[PDB]
């Protein structure tokens, strides 16, 4: 309950991946 | 038309000059060139150079026609048509110039041309190419494909758009007539060319789709690497969007890409290997690959190791990785029985390249195969944290991936056994002296905090005090993933980050980065992102460091709102803004917000916050509206003072958001709601209601959306409502206890006074873990009511039955 945010979206999306 | 032999002799002249190998000749040839490009007459010279000059060397009529190319891309608006046709006759008359050299800036020009002033100012150059087609010479038809397929390449919306009238309904049937041809290059073209306009679904083509599929066959036996290359590439994409029209042949056709995945050229094998990750997106992917599966794996796992050249972005390695890991999903714990002995062979091998890939490998497969992996996990976890102190750092690195890969089931084990080792390694990771180690392992790490949440709180000093250690350690493309692990740990362990020592320890240095970065460096991007969790985080303690925060934030909105309304009125001349400034300024605001409450309001009271707030609500681009709207509601929350006079304003945009096509702007518009009303509104509730009521009713996110919109919908509670109760409490009966759910069920309760209904779920939804006192006579005042108001109640769960005797039976 309450609202919704991108940050930790944002941050997966910068994460390192090796593919 | 009119070259007199003053003016050759001085452009010849200049070409000369500007092939001095002499630095500063070089650079005076550069301001003359930069004075006499504005003139036409010179452009004129300068084709006339390309073209016409037989006499001169290659490299001097090459450099007129790419100097030339240059002022066409720069200047080309101003140029006026007789010039302009000038060029266009001259290139498309010598598109086939004997010089390889003279015949490439020809095509460079052509496709320029096209570029710049569009397609159509050139009303004639497709029908004369595809002509030229049809002419003798070699040279001139390698040519002409050459430069249409530039323009297929980047001019694609040829059929689309339907501007030139049709411009593919002539050219496919066309190309298509040239895949039988002799020469290599020709039939690579022809194919390349096709290939841009098989997703678009395009008419010309999918009306010709036999003819082109049966050439194609006829073309799978072809040895030159580009047409294998384009053959296989062309399958790919038709896998896609014509699925129907390959069945029949789809044996024949995995055996073939399954063949070109293991080519020896590197482009084949890679072109080949994306059959198995489009394929593997299709619902018949099990039936089709029956036959083959036990093949592929070991094939996708053997291009999964590093070439030879990388031992030093996407390739085979990459692609294989990403098929198997899709395959994964698809045959979750079939797959097992396959990739099991490659793994025994492979985690254990001395040769580092094979190990790296194994450990690739054992983090590929593991979102699909968690659930069949979990008995061999006691063993491979811990050798896994061994292989972080392995003395090669791609193994190191890979590593840490596939940790994280495997995080979750980390953390609901006994923290001393793997949780515990793996983080103190992760953390010496961190630190390593090689840079994709370290990155590695902060995202590896990111995820497990992630994961970990407040479990991480008995580590908190360690951690803080490896990640503050590597400010000074990390470069910049590793200060990103270090703020975003900053970000993330303060989000997992909430409030126990707010201690004095770890305040001082850890924002000194944020500061010292913020006072680095300009308002235009992206940069920012993740540094407010974090401070915004710091913030929210810190609660109090942060005072000390809202005031210049706030105040830089606000003027990034207040400037990308200026540069936006200045681009909208000058295209031409000054520059879209970056919109993720804004909503990056927005979320540290929110973040501000909600941590110091009430306590910010001393700065909002020296802003125009609202005033941006209103643009913002009003933006084209969803997220930052969505941004806008939870600012909207902290501040509501925080200092509700300074909202009240634009409540009227506001609400009919909050009323024009409940769309559920974008989640979060509905999801924060829906919060924002609930909070106004809790602070106020009659006249305003007809225009959202009926909305929210559509929301609770809809089949999709059954989860924050719905809880929010029940929320406000109870909040909303406080007026003469007239059903949607069954959603609501549905929804509603899953939250933890707190003030919202306290407000919504207060709202519920006077609601159900005023229209009492016949559909006890309110009751099952009543057994809250300890109401206040208030709360709960309110609820059984309302039950022992009704009970005053049995065979119904014999079908109540013994939780609930017996729930309700304890509070209110």
């Amino acid at each position: 309950p309450g609202k919704m945010d991108s940050r930790g979206e944002h941050r997966q999306d910068r994460r390192e991946r090796p593919y | 038309w009119k070259p007199d032999e003053q003016g050759l002799q001085q452009i010849l002249q200049l070409l000369k000059e500007s092939q001095s190998p002499d630095t500063t000749i070089q650079r005076t040839v550069q301001q003359k060139l930069e004075q006499l490009n504005q003139y036409p007459d010179f452009n004129n010279y300068l084709i006339f150079v390309l073209t016409k000059l037989k006499s001169e060397d290659e490299p001097t009529r090459s450099l007129s026609g790419l100097i030339l190319k240059n002022n066409v891309k720069a200047h080309f608006q101003n140029f006026p048509n007789g010039v302009t046709d000038f060029i266009k006759s001259e290139c498309l008359n010598n598109i086939g110039d004997s010089s390889p050299l003279i015949r490439a800036t020809v095509g460079i020009l052509i496709t320029t041309i096209a570029s710049k002033g569009e397609l159509q100012n050139w009303p004639d150059l497709l029908p004369k190419l595809c002509s030229l087609l049809d002419s003798e010479d070699y040279n001139t038809c390698e040519g002409a494909f050459g430069a249409l397929q530039k323009i297929c390449e980047d001019s694609a919306e040829i059929l689309d758009s339907d501007v030139l009238d049709r411009p593919l309904n002539i050219m496919i049937p066309k190309f298509l007539q040239f895949f039988k041809h002799s020469s290599p290059k020709i039939r690579s073209h022809a194919v390349a060319c096709v290939n841009q306009f098989i997703i678009s679904r395009t008419q010309a083509l999918m009306l010709h789709i036999d003819s082109f599929i049966e050439n194609l066959f006829a073309l799978a036996g072809d040895e030159e690497p580009e047409v294998r290359k384009n053959v296989c590439r062309a399958l790919v994409m038709l896998l896609e969007v014509r699925m129907d029209r390959l069945l029949p042949h789809m044996h024949n056709i995995v055996e073939y890409m399954l063949q070109r995945t293991q080519d020896q050229d590197e482009n084949v094998a890679l072109e080949a290997c994306e059959f198995w990750l489009t394929l593997a997106e299709q619902p018949i992917c099990k039936d089709v690959l029956v036959r083959h599966l036990p093949k592929l794996i070991p094939v996708l796992v053997n291009g999964m190791k590093y070439s030879d050249i990388d031992i030093i972005d996407w390739n085979l390695r990459k692609c294989s990785a990403a098929a198997l890991d899709v395959l994964a999903n698809v045959y979750r714990d079939e797959l097992l029985p396959h990739i099991l002995p490659l793994l025994k062979e492979l985690l254990f091998h001395h040769e580092w390249v094979v190990k790296e890939s194994g450990i690739l490998v054992l983090g590929a497969i593991a979102e699909g195969c968690m659930q069949g992996m979990i008995p061999y996990l006691p063993e491979l976890i811990p050798h896994l944290i061994q292989c972080l102190s392995d003395k090669k750092a791609l193994v190191r690195s890979i590593t840490c991936w596939t940790l994280s890969r495997y995080a979750h089931w980390v953390v609901s084990q006994p923290p001393d056994t793997y949780l515990k080792p793996l983080m103190t390694e992760l953390l010496k990771r961190i630190l390593d002296s090689n840079k994709r180690v370290q990155e590695a392992a902060c995202s590896a790490f990111a995820t497990l905090e992630e994961e970990a949440c407040t479990e991480l709180v008995p580590y908190l000093a360690y951690i803080l005090d490896t990640l503050v250690f590597a400010f000074s350690k990390y470069q910049h493309k590793n200060l990103l993933i270090l703020y975003d692990a900053i970000g993330t740990l303060a989000d997992s362990v909430g409030h126990h980050l707010n201690k004095p020592e770890y305040i001082q320890m850890l924002m000194p240095p944020l500061i010292q980065k913020w006072n680095m970065l300009k308002d235009e460096d992206k940069d920012l991007f993740p540094l407010l992102e974090c401070l915004s969790s710091v913030a929210t985080a810190l609660q109090s303690g942060f005072l000390p460091y809202c005031e210049p925060v706030y105040q830089r934030c606000v003027n990034l909105v207040q400037k990308t709102l200026a540069q936006a309304m200045l681009n909208n009125a000058q295209p031409d001349q000054y520059e879209a803004p970056d919109k993720d400034f804004m909503i990056v300024a927005l979320d540290l605001l929110s973040g501000l917000a909600e941590g110091l409450g009430g306590n910010i309001e001393q700065l909002v009271a020296r802003s125009n916050i609202l005033t941006l707030m209103y643009q913002c609500m009003q933006d084209k681009m969803p997220e930052v509206r969505q941004s806008s709207f939870a600012l909207l509601g902290d501040l509501t929350k925080a200092c509700f003072q300074h909202v009240k006079p634009c409540i009227a304003d506001f609400m009919p945009i909050l009323g024009t958001n409940l769309n559920p096509e974008f989640i979060s702007v509905c999801n924060n518009a829906t919060w924002a709601i609930g909070e106004i009303s809790i602070q106020m509104m009659q006249p305003y509730i007809p225009m959202v209601l009926h909305q929210l009521v559509e929301i609770i009713n809809r089949p999709n996110t059954p989860k924050t959306l719905l809880e929010n919109t029940a929320i406000t919908i109870g909040r909303l509670g406080y007026v003469c409502p007239q059903q949607f109760i069954r959603p609501w409490c549905t929804s509603l009966r899953n939250i933890r206890d707190n003030e919202e759910k306290d407000s919504a069920f207060r709202g519920i309760c006077t609601m159900i006074s005023v229209n009492p209904d016949f559909i006890f779920f309110c009751d099952a939804v009543a057994s809250w873990i300890n109401p206040k006192d208030d709360l709960r006579d309110m609820f059984c005042k309302i039950l022992h009511g009704f009970k005053n108001q049995r065979r119904f109640s014999d079908q109540f769960p013994l939780p609930l039955k017996e729930r309700l005797a304890a509070f209110y039976g």
